């Protein structure tokens, strides 16, 4: 499965 | 802190827990995930063997036995121990590999001559009921004695797996008729699970408990009355689920967020800053 | 090493009714993935109270530092932290403006609920999360809740005339009823969508305006896809079982 939230920017 | 570390016993308990919560039709994917996360096949094989069997019995997994036309449900009511299960329609035991979902080594199994007719008559009525009411459903009917009461237990399964479209669903229902002439107590639980996972994870979990009664008489006539009660409750359950969907749609969901602001147009983001 | 891939795959399959419990179980299962899982696994939003300003704010991993959380109103951590992560001074000013803008957006679309926005500096721009939570009133014996999580990444150019925006948006929708006809019925989970585009950045089209349009367009879209998936697709699947 493709994980869209894994290509988000990392937090502070 | 090190004294509070997660033990291997706790890791495989968690592994086993995830496995029993796999959605219908996705056991293999959840198993493969858990196997790679635990990274200890020996520990997995030992500490999660009970969970593989529990998944299949919980899920009423239907299995084809080589040499017999009808599929049989894997349920707790059929667990004969030592990895074997009862097929009460074909009066046989068989070995079941819970990982590969494969039946093997069918052998004749002893059956009390008493409940033969009553179990056969309920099975015959239920089979026609299930073929009429489900697209690809399967059922298994056990006849046992729990305490002093001669009990009929009817299990129905129906699933549709479409993983290339990112969804699976399963219906299960389990009906118990405890015979206490001239009546019988009817207890049942109906279950639905649906999983949609294209760019998301949405799941329906539903169950309904049934309590009814029925006058009992001949084996053939009581089986007809049993199936009439099943049909009525299952039709009613399925209708109410669809009415409830409609209510959720136009009441709760509509109230959570509007489609547009009262202006009937999208926001002017320069006026918002003002 | 596919453990993180397998962990995310697992969270796509285990019942979303137990998201919080399964994430903590999953971190117990593989502690080395904790930081990656906390940043990539969306969880239901929790509400906290900014006692200084008397306002509610929303808790997620992006405004967390250790065991404390940063309020978007006061810019302070609770429990207090001596050197908690904070946005730069200029970014903080944009963050205040964003919180005001999306507070109005919240009132316009949700007529209630709570919002929070948190920004953080990046090497060549910034990122932020826009959070909205709205619980249903309980009418007709239905419990309902909505969580929005919008994560935007903004890549700025030396020329300052154009910037690249990437939006990853998740809406979690939860509904449950217990009625005599349909028994217990829990319909819950989430959908995620992504998009990106270059936008003009000008005095008449500033960052917050560009982000707000992207978020509004995305959320209107996800609202309609939740309607389709929840009350169309999963219902259709139920009726195909019998």
């Amino acid at each position: 499965l493709l994980h869209l939230t894994a290509n988000r920017p990392k937090g502070p | 802190d090190f004294e509070d570390r997660v033990s291997d016993e706790e890791k495989v308990r968690i592994a086993a827990k995830f496995i029993t919560h796999a959605p219908p039709g996705e056991f293999n994917e959840v198993f493969n995930d858990v196997r790679l996360l635990l990274n200890n096949d020996n520990l997995l094989r030992e500490g999660a063997a009970h969970a593989f069997a529990q998944y299949n019995m919980d899920q009423f997994t239907p299995v084809k036995i080589e040499g017999y036309d009808d599929q049989v449900l894997i349920t707790e009511h059929g667990d004969l121990g030592n990895g074997r299960f009862l097929d009460p329609r074909n009066k046989i035991s068989f070995k079941f590999d819970h990982l590969r979902k494969e039946a093997s080594d069918p052998q004749p199994e002893d059956t009390e001559s008493a409940l033969k007719q009553w179990r056969d008559a309920c099975d015959s009525a239920l089979r026609a009921y299930v073929k009429d009411h489900y697209p690809n459903g399967f059922c298994t009917v056990y006849g046992k004695s729990i305490d002093g009461q001669q009990t009929i237990i009817a299990c129905i399964e129906s699933h549709q797996f479409q993983p290339k479209n990112f969804w699976n669903g399963r219906w299960r229902s389990e009906w118990k008729f405890t015979i206490t002439p001239p009546t019988a107590q009817v207890a049942a639980v109906l279950k639905i699970q649906v999983h949609y996972y294209e760019d998301g994870n949405v799941q329906l979990v539903s169950h309904k408990d049934i309590q009814d009664s029925v006058q009992v008489s001949s084996d053939v006539q009581t089986a007809k009355e049993f199936i009439k009660i099943i049909e009525n409750a299952e039709n009613e359950y399925q209708t109410a689920i669809s009415e409830n969907y409609q209510t959720m749609s136009d009441t709760t969901f509509k109230a959570l967020r509007r489609q547009l602001p009262v202006t009937r147009t999208k926001i002017d983001w320069n006026k918002i800053l003002s | 090493d596919q453990q993180l891939d397998c962990a995310l795959d697992l969270m796509r399959r285990l019942p979303p009714q137990q998201i919080e419990k399964n994430l903590s179980d999953l971190i117990d299962l593989v502690p080395s993935l904790c930081e990656d899982l906390l940043s990539s696994v969306d969880q239901p939003l929790k509400i906290a109270r900014d006692k200084v300003v008397g306002k509610d704010y929303l808790l997620c991993d992006y405004n967390r530092d250790g065991d404390s959380y940063r309020s978007p109103w006061s810019n302070k951590y609770d429990p207090p932290l001596e050197d908690g992560a904070m946005p730069s001074a200029r970014l903080r000013k944009l963050e205040v403006e964003a919180n005001n803008a999306f507070d109005q957006y919240r009132d316009l679309y949700f007529e209630g609920g709570v919002s929070s926005v948190y920004l953080w500096d990046l090497d060549h721009g910034f990122a932020g999360v826009i959070l909205i939570k709205k619980a249903g009133d309980g009418s007709k014996k239905i419990k309902g809740c909505w969580d929005s999580i919008h994560v935007v990444e903004v890549q700025e150019k030396s020329s300052g005339r154009t910037a690249h925006y990437k939006l990853t948006s998740t809406v979690m929708l939860w509904l449950q009823t217990n009625k005599t006809g349909s028994g217990t019925m829990n319909l819950g989970g989430s959908l995620t969508r992504q998009m990106e585009k270059d936008e003009t950045v000008s005095d008449s089209s500033p960052h917050i305006a560009n982000i707000g349009r992207l978020v509004e367009d995305m959320e209107n879209k996800i609202r309609s896809t939740l309607n389709e998936i929840y009350f169309g697709k999963t219902k259709d699947i139920v009726n195909g079982l019998r």
